[PDB]
């Protein structure tokens, strides 16, 4: 062979740089990014990254050349250049005048579809549950938002209809485990086909949209999410539970528009799912009921609010320093003793949840020797090291907490 | 009828067969920071112009740890919008390297 | 600064038309009809653009659905082609007869602002075939015609008529004369 | 009338109950104003997903107007009225109470956005389509008996939420 | 040496420094909006 040039082989044609990427592709870096969304391609960090690149030391992400090299041959791809020619074609008609041609140009227009792209991304139905995770968190906080001229309100009902179809579905077949209100959200856990989901809801309040984070970007997020769901929800209802999509009652979304509405028609095995079975909990104003009426109906019990006006009634779950009415038949709770019950499962007593007095901790379900460091290489002291300073960290921590919860208990 | 019907059936196959495929890491459980926390986690008056002081994205917790009586009396949690879409950034922007821990 | 050869060609050919004197056929455009009085000339013609193909269609197509299973006027429209325009006026059917400025070869309509002062036919040079070209369906148009009309347009259409007649043929009398592109 | 209902703004919502007094000033502007009798969801939709409190900032500034974020804040604002959180407000707010003039002017008005919002290519014919769909679903009497418009709130609250 | 084997998200980089850009982008947008409103009141 002749003299081969150094830096074209190994990991020059392993790896290619964000704008190489770009430019063999032929499309836009927002389309670029728009498909690396939806096929799930992310950077990939090489043992060299000079030999990666050309020789030079620079700031370079590296992508995987096999990666890129598959999504060149994929019909999302073509779908955005018909996006991009149906654009120009009806700036013509309407930049002309005429309005009929334009109206015409909707009519005959076809869209891009994430049908094929979760198949090639999660070949197995458990895989698409190990995403759901991440899915469901966006989706909840795309629920909890004002529309604005970046985000349509069709979006936000869209995002909002699966997730009152999650929490249905979630409440029906009775699989909840874990409860966490934090001040974040709320936090919940679900053994959905046996492998235990994760998922956080925010406090139905309005949110300040910050003009710092770009929603192009989250919106392209929340469009893959989106048909991910709805694949997953048709899987789900029509394998174990019920026909989907289900109904709505009209005069049930009119007063709540939540989860005691969107009724659903079908043509246990924990002891969570067999709790609050035969107790009827009267939910009162004061406390936030969509996120305490899910937990209610997945355990086993039964609701009557407050709200709903605007008998076998067991319970009442009241936060206020002051409760008026006092009937001899109902038990007063704050709600705390819910997300104590869920937890350990065990029923806990309601002794410690009176409604006006102070509420329990809530916890998540979440000299030889320094001489014998001579004879270790540097290899292994700096290792050593680095082990003792974070084993150091964490019980200077951990005294931390006891001197502190030494100075409260004093007071 | 829009997205309607079974994709996978009886479906075995895992995507994780080439070694290329890095799984996007669950985000961690959430350890001791509710809206009721044993208020030995409530933060010394101190720390809290030094946590904010310190730059962004280079800090332990993205919020500070708050006690409240009541579960009514919680906040609306302003910064929740920008935690989400740090996390989309950090899907396809961040680079995923196989580690050994 | 270096400039590709199509674009020194057309900006060579900008200068050209300025500096050279010009014969008073030409240069009687340019001297075209004013900012307000176009755009109130194209408040009534877009009121009768022609009935575009999708429209026409779908049209004839409830003809066939309604008629044939289970006394109209005849409509009105501008009119778009230099055949037969130069027809209308001569027939004499033509009310306004709408120029276009800039036309590929000029010796195409140079004889026709003077043929409709001869014909008695109250024309206005219009700025733009494109711009005449969007009333009537096509990239361009070249000439658009106004023969007939509903009663309720007809008043506006008079008034048009004497508006362009005051606007444009009174303040371009001189333009008939003067061999224009004498700038310095 | 607008700066009584605090309505100079343009795509801004405020509730008032409608009596024999109310009535008369209704039909001077109807012209500008769109009117319903709206739904729960619609209410308690609208309040917890829009909402604003002028009240004063750090310890100088006064006219932030903020957010319905918390109940706390309800307290130290409404409290001995009777209202305590949020969904109090919402319940003063459906049903006619005593507290009704208390909260009105407590949550001034309500920021709406607007219809389709852009100027562009799409976002033109849309607003095309949806300003035809105005004069059908919205006319202009102009008389002295003229008869007051009501409009689904429950389906005009779908498209500006 | 008993390691588990796991996926590791490396820190984005310059995400501080177009945090408070953006932070500032947003802010001038609105200003060169305003008084986009006022010079047109002059026509």
């Amino acid at each position: 062979m002749r003299i081969k040039k150094k830096n074209t082989r190994g990991n020059a044609r392993n790896f290619i740089t964000r704008s190489q990427a770009v430019r063999k592709l032929q499309v836009s870096l927002a389309d670029f990014r728009r498909l690396c969304i939806f096929k799930g391609i992310y950077p990939r960090e090489p043992r060299n990254k000079k030999k990666a690149n050309k020789g030079s030391t620079a700031p370079t992400t590296f992508y995987y050349a096999k990666d890129i090299q598959y999504l060149m041959h994929e019909p999302v791809l073509a779908k955005f250049r018909e996006h991009k020619t149906f654009a120009r074609k009806l700036t013509r008609a309407l930049g002309r005048g005429e309005v009929s041609s334009a109206k015409r140009l909707e009519e005959n227009r076809d869209s891009y579809t994430l049908d094929h792209i979760i198949k090639e991304r999660y070949p197995s139905f458990p895989d698409a549950i190990r995403d759901i995770d991440d899915a469901l968190n966006m989706l909840f906080l795309f629920s909890n938002l004002p529309s604005t001229n970046q985000v349509s309100s069709k979006i936000i009902n869209d995002a909002q209809k699966i997730c009152n179809q999650w929490l249905a579905y979630v409440a029906k077949e009775r699989l909840v485990r874990k409860v966490f209100v934090s001040i974040k959200g709320v936090y919940y856990q679900a053994n959905i086909k046996g492998e235990e989901v994760r998922w956080l809801v925010p406090f139905k309040f309005p949110e300040n949209i910050p003009s710092d984070v770009d929603f192009r970007i989250m919106l392209t997020f929340l469009e893959f999410y989106s048909t991910l769901l709805h694949f997953v929800l048709y899987k789900l209802y029509t394998d174990s539970g019920l026909i989907y999509p289900p109904k709505l009652d009209l005069k049930k979304d009119k007063i709540i528009s939540g989860l005691s509405s969107y009724i659903l028609e079908s043509r246990y095995d924990s002891p969570v799912a067999s709790l609050f079975s035969a107790f009827v909990f009267y939910v009162s104003r004061e406390v936030p009921i969509d996120i305490l009426e899910f937990l209610i109906l997945s355990c086993g019990g039964n609701v009557i609010s407050e709200a709903a006006m605007d008998s076998k009634v067991t319970h009442q779950i009241v936060d206020r320093p002051v409760l008026k009415n006092k009937v001899a038949g109902r038990t007063y709770i704050q709600p705390q003793w819910i997300f104590d019950c869920i937890n350990k499962g065990e029923l806990v007593p309601a002794n410690k949840y009176l409604p006006g007095e102070a509420l329990p901790p809530h916890l998540s379900p979440w000299e030889e020797k320094k001489l014998k460091m001579i004879m270790m290489s540097n290899k292994q002291k700096k290792l050593y090291k680095k082990m003792k300073y974070s084993n150091a960290k964490k019980e200077e921590q951990a005294e931390n907490l006891k001197k502190k919860k030494k100075q409260i208990a004093k007071q | 009828e829009n997205y309607q019907y079974d994709l996978w059936g009886d479906s075995t196959e895992t995507n994780d067969h080439v070694m290329h495929l890095r799984a996007p890491k669950l985000p961690p459980p959430t350890n001791e920071e509710s809206y009721n926390p044993p208020e030995e986690y409530l933060l010394s008056p101190e720390e809290k112009e030094a946590w904010e002081n310190t730059e962004y994205s280079e800090r332990e917790r993205n919020f500070i740890p708050q006690k409240y009586s009541a579960l009514r009396k919680v906040p609306g949690y302003g910064e929740s919008i920008r935690e989400r879409f740090e996390r989309s950034l950090d899907l396809y922007l961040a680079p995923r390297v196989r580690k050994n821990k | 600064v270096k400039w590709p050869e199509y674009v020194r060609v057309q900006r060579q050919k900008k200068i050209l038309s300025i500096r050279l004197k010009v014969p008073p056929t030409i240069a009687q455009f340019q001297y075209t009809l004013d900012r307000n009085t176009a755009a109130e000339t194209f408040k009534l013609f877009n009121k009768y653009r022609p009935e575009t193909a999708a429209e026409k269609k779908e049209r004839l197509t409830k003809e066939a659905a309604a008629v044939a299973e289970g006394a109209s006027p005849k409509p009105y429209a501008v009119k778009y082609g230099l055949n037969h325009v130069v027809a209308l006026i001569e027939n004499k059917k033509a009310k306004l007869v709408l120029i276009a400025n800039d036309v590929d070869p000029i010796e195409l309509v140079v004889f026709l602002p003077a043929l409709c002062k001869k014909m008695g036919v109250p024309y206005a040079i219009v700025k733009g075939k494109a711009r005449l070209g969007t009333l009537v369906n096509q990239k361009t148009s070249a000439v658009a015609a106004l023969t007939e009309v509903r009663a309720e347009d007809e008043a506006a259409l008079a008034k048009l008529v004497s508006t362009i007649d005051a606007n444009f043929a009174d303040k371009y009398d001189e333009v008939k004369k003067h061999w224009g592109g004498g700038i310095l | 009338i607008l700066s009584l209902l605090r309505l100079v703004e343009t795509n801004t919502g405020v509730f008032v109950k409608l009596t024999k007094n109310v009535y008369p000033l209704l039909k001077v502007i109807a012209p500008y104003v769109v009117i319903g009798k709206p739904s729960l969801s619609s209410i308690r939709s609208l309040i917890q997903k829009r909402g604003r409190i002028i009240y004063k900032g750090e310890n100088e500034a006064e006219p932030h107007e903020i957010v319905l974020n918390d109940n706390n804040i309800v307290e130290e604002q409404l409290g001995d009225h009777g209202i305590i959180c949020v969904e109090d407000i919402i319940h003063e707010i459906a049903t006619m109470g005593e507290s009704f003039s208390v909260c009105n002017f407590f949550l001034q008005p309500f920021k709406l956005n607007r219809e389709v919002s852009g100027f562009g290519s799409l976002n033109r014919l849309r607003k095309i389509k949806q300003r035809e769909a105005e004069s059908r679903t919205r006319q202009f009497s102009n008389a002295a008996t003229a008869p007051v418009i009501e409009v689904d709130i429950d389906s005009l609250l779908a498209k500006l939420n | 040496l008993n390691s588990n084997p796991e996926i590791l998200l490396r820190k984005r980089r310059n995400a501080d420094r177009t945090r408070i850009e953006r932070q500032e982008l947003a802010k001038k947008k609105r200003e060169e909006q305003i008084k986009k409103k006022r010079s047109n009141k002059n026509k």
